C-alpha cells in the first residue's frame, strides 16, 4: 500500500516538456492526477480507469497523460509555463474494494525561465544568548538557511544522532532575501530550544540539517560554480559552559 | 458528487476552543463525502467519510462531521482545539462508494491555532555564534499571542513572522520571531518595532 511518485521536488525551464511518474504496487484499476494550489484546493487534470485509458478531468488544458502499464500514470506538460508551477498529487484506487483513494506524497514543480539560477542554501547556526539562560534557564539556538532558490528546502534539527521535533519551530513560508527581484533568492529561519543544562553539557551535539532539492543528473551545468544538485547543507555546535 | 465549497479559507482559534470547518456540496445524485487533512510534511490523510449509513461520523484525532441533507452540508467539528491540529483540511464528494469514482475537492481551509501562553515574559536577546560569520541575530521571544510583528521597513534587515514551539517535557510553549542583517550598524535594542509591549527585557 504505497503510491510512489518519481520524485518530490522539480525545477524546469519555461518551454521544456515534462514527465511526472506515479507508480503503485497495489494492482489498482484507477489512477488520478491532481494539481493543488493555494486557494483552489485540488483540481483534477486527468484520470484513467484501465490500462491504455485516459480521460480529461476538470482542468486538462495544457496537460497530456499516459497510461501504458497498469502500475504507472505518467503526466506530461507539453510546454512548461510558470502557471503550471504546482504541487502535483497522484492517487490510486480499486474499483471493487471499499478502501477508496490512496495518495502519493506529491511533487512540487517550479518552472522558471532562468539560467537555472538555482542556488543551494548556505546554513548558519547561532548559539544561545547568555542573557536568556540567566533570565529563563532555557536556551534557544537559531538556524538560518540563506541564499537558496527556488523555494525547495526541508529544514530539520538533529541532537546526539536523533532528529527532534519537540522544541522546534520553522517558518512555514520563507522570506525573499530581495523582494524586488522577480526570481529572488529566499531565506528561512528555524529555532531549537532546550533546558540550560542540556546546553551547558559538552556531551550534547547540536546540528541544523537542511535538505535542498535543485538539479538532478539529467540537467546540464556549464557555469563556474558547483552544480546545485539535491544535497544537504548543514551547520553544527556543542554544549558548553 | 457535482461540486463542493468550503466557506472560509482560513480559521484561527485559541487552543482549547471549538473548531468548525465548513463544507457544503451540490449533487444531483446521492452523495459520498470525505474529509482529508494535509499536514506540513505529509500527503492527504482521510479523517472521516460519509457513506449512506450513519449521519454522525466520528473521525480520527477527535473530529466529527454531521451529514445534513436538508442543507447540503457536512461540517467538520472538534470541541477542543489542539496545537497538533494546525493544518489544511479538504472536503470532497463522490457519486459512488466505488473507488472507481472521481473525487471533486473543495478549496481548502487553513486551520491555525493560537497557543495559550501561561506565563509571558517578553525578551529580545542577541546571539552571535563565532563559527562562520555575519552573526547579527536578534530573537524576539517569550511574548504573548495578542502581540504581532510587522515585517521590517528597512530593505537590508530580514525579519520572520512569529512561530510557536513546544518543549513537550516541561509542558511549556513559546512564541519567537527572528531578526538579522549583515549591516554593521544594526543593533537588537532596535531590530523589531511595531506594537511592542512596555515590559520587554534586554
Amino acid at each position: 500500500v504505497k503510491v510512489t511518485q518519481s520524485s518530490r521536488y522539480l525545477v524546469k525551464r519555461t518551454g521544456e516538456k515534462v514527465f511526472l511518474e506515479c507508480v503503485q504496487d497495489m494492482d489498482h484499476e484507477n489512477m488520478f492526477w491532481y494539481r493543488q494550489d493555494p486557494g483552489l484546493g485540488l483540481r483534477l487534470i486527468y484520470f484513467s480507469y484501465d490500462v491504455k485509458m485516459k480521460e480529461k478531468g476538470d482542468i486538462p488544458e495544457g496537460y497530456s497523460v499516459s497510461r501504458e502499464k497498469k502500475e504507472r500514470f505518467s503526466l506530461i506538460l507539453e510546454s512548461a509555463s510558470t502557471n503550471q508551477t504546482s504541487m502535483y498529487l497522484c492517487a490510486s484506487s480499486s474499483t471493487g474494494l471499499p478502501y477508496g483513494y490512496t495518495f502519493g506524497s506529491g511533487t512540487r514543480l517550479t518552472v522558471v525561465e532562468d539560467l537555472n539560477k538555482v542556488f543551494p542554501p548556505e546554513v548558519a547556526v547561532f548559539e544561545p544568548s547568555e542573557a536568556e539562560i540567566s533570565h529563563t534557564q532555557k536556551a534557544t539556538l537559531v538556524c538560518l538557511a540563506t541564499g537558496f532558490f527556488p523555494d525547495h528546502v526541508e529544514l530539520s534539527w538533529w541532537v546526539n544522532g536523533k532528529e527532534v521535533h519537540s522544541g522546534v519551530c520553522t517558518d512555514p513560508q520563507p522570506l525573499k532575501e530581495q523582494p524586488a527581484l522577480n526570481d529572488s533568492r529566499y531565506s528561512l529561519s528555524s529555532r531549537l530550544r532546550v533546558s540550560a543544562t542540556f546546553w551547558q553539557n559538552p556531551r550534547n551535539h547540536f546540528r541544523c540539517q537542511v535538505q535542498f532539492y535543485g538539479l538532478s543528473e539529467n540537467d546540464e551545468w556549464t557555469q563556474d560554480r558547483a552544480k546545485p544538485v539535491t544535497q544537504i547543507v548543514s551547520a553544527e555546535a556543542w554544549g558548553r559552559a | 458528487m457535482q461540486s463542493v465549497t468550503q466557506l472560509g479559507s482560513h480559521v484561527s482559534v485559541s487552543e482549547g476552543a471549538l473548531v468548525l470547518l465548513r463544507c457544503n456540496y451540490s449533487s444531483s445524485v446521492p452523495p459520498y463525502l470525505f474529509w482529508y487533512v494535509q499536514y506540513p510534511n505529509q500527503g492527504l490523510q482521510l479523517l472521516l467519510k460519509y457513506t449512506s449509513a450513519a449521519t454522525l461520523v466520528k473521525g480520527i484525532n477527535g473530529f466529527e462531521a454531521e451529514f445534513k441533507k436538508s442543507e447540503t452540508s457536512f461540517h467538520l467539528t472538534k470541541p477542543s482545539a489542539h496545537m497538533s491540529d494546525a493544518a489544511e483540511y479538504f472536503c470532497a464528494v463522490s457519486e459512488s462508494p466505488f473507488g472507481n469514482e472521481k473525487l471533486t475537492f473543495g478549496t481548502g481551509t487553513r486551520l491555525t491555532i493560537i497557543p495559550n501562553i501561561q506565563n509571558p515574559d517578553p525578551a529580545v536577546y542577541q546571539l552571535r555564534d563565532s563559527k562562520s560569520s555575519d552573526k547579527s541575530v536578534c530573537l524576539f521571544t517569550d511574548f504573548d499571542s495578542q502581540t504581532n510583528v510587522s515585517q521590517s521597513k528597512d530593505s537590508d534587515v530580514y525579519i520572520t513572522d512569529k512561530c510557536v514551539l513546544d518543549m513537550r517535557s516541561m509542558d511549556f510553549k513559546s512564541n519567537s520571531a527572528v531578526a538579522w542583517s549583515n549591516k554593521s550598524d544594526f543593533a537588537c535594542a532596535n531590530a523589531f518595532n511595531n506594537s511592542i509591549i512596555p515590559e520587554d527585557t534586554f
